[PDB]
């Protein structure tokens, strides 16, 4: 069971409490939440990789919130 | 060095747009008209 | 320092729990009513917002 | 409503171990769900624009489609 990342509940907890802020009394098709969690999970597992990858660059296996925070630069997020 | 770690990145995300581009047209061809 | 993702213990990350493993219906969409797709114009004109709003945000 | 907290450290390690991290940093865990939590506002904000545009109360997946085709053109 390798293929759980972030557990389906809490997900779609997490993306209706975000679309409060909004919009008041929205409801979600099961689909639209399926597409925002694969989203997700596809950024943050990519970010993980990028991210990995900076920390090796600086002869480190621990990854820190600079390596995440180089990554995203790089890729031209922030 | 810092250029081969960029050149590394930037072609892996790449890669990941084209596979976003595939999974929304998949997405497409389930949900819309 | 930090902390290894390989090792012992590992296997409590990976428990199935069905109450958490799925969607619950609270919140969700449950009769196919009022989902018609956007419209071309509709979509144009979020888009034309939000490009607004983003310039403006800077 | 703190849902931000669904986001655990387990799931959070089952995503780096997925991206082929071997160590974190224990500072790992917040920067991720602060890294989570600005893209979701982003995306979840252009879907809910797509809504009202619709002039429904529904996000249906063809808005977060929408919604995340849009933000490839922008989050980079």
């Amino acid at each position: 069971s390798t293929e759980l990342l972030i557990r389906k509940l809490p997900f779609q907890r997490l993306v209706r409490e975000i679309a409060q802020d909004f919009k008041t009394d929205l409801r979600f098709q099961s689909a639209a939440i399926g597409a925002l969690q694969e989203a997700s999970e596809a950024y943050l597992v990519g970010l993980f990789e990028d991210t990995n990858l900076c920390a090796i660059h600086a002869k480190r296996v621990t990854i820190m919130p600079k390596d995440i925070q180089l990554a995203r630069r790089i890729r031209g997020e922030r | 060095g810092v250029d081969s770690l960029k050149a590394a990145i930037q072609s892996r995300q790449k890669d990941r747009q084209k596979e976003m581009d595939n999974f929304l047209a998949q997405m497409e061809a389930k949900y819309s008209k | 320092d930090g902390e290894e993702l390989i090792g012992d213990g590992m296997e409590r990350d990976y428990r199935a729990i069905p109450e958490l493993d799925a969607y619950e219906a609270e919140g969700l969409a449950l009769d196919d009513e009022d989902v018609e797709e956007l419209t071309a114009s509709q979509r144009e004109a979020a888009e034309r917002a939000m490009r607004q709003r983003d310039r403006e945000a800077g | 409503r703190d849902n931000i907290q669904g986001i655990t450290k387990p799931a959070i390690r089952r995503l780096a171990r997925r991206g082929g991290v071997k160590r974190i940093s224990g500072l790992i865990y917040e920067e991720t769900r602060g890294v989570l939590k600005v893209f979701l506002e982003n995306v979840i904000r252009d879907a809910v624009t797509y809504t009202e545009h619709a002039k429904r109360k529904t996000v249906t997946a063809m808005d977060v489609v929408y919604a995340l085709k849009r933000q490839g053109r922008t989050l980079y």
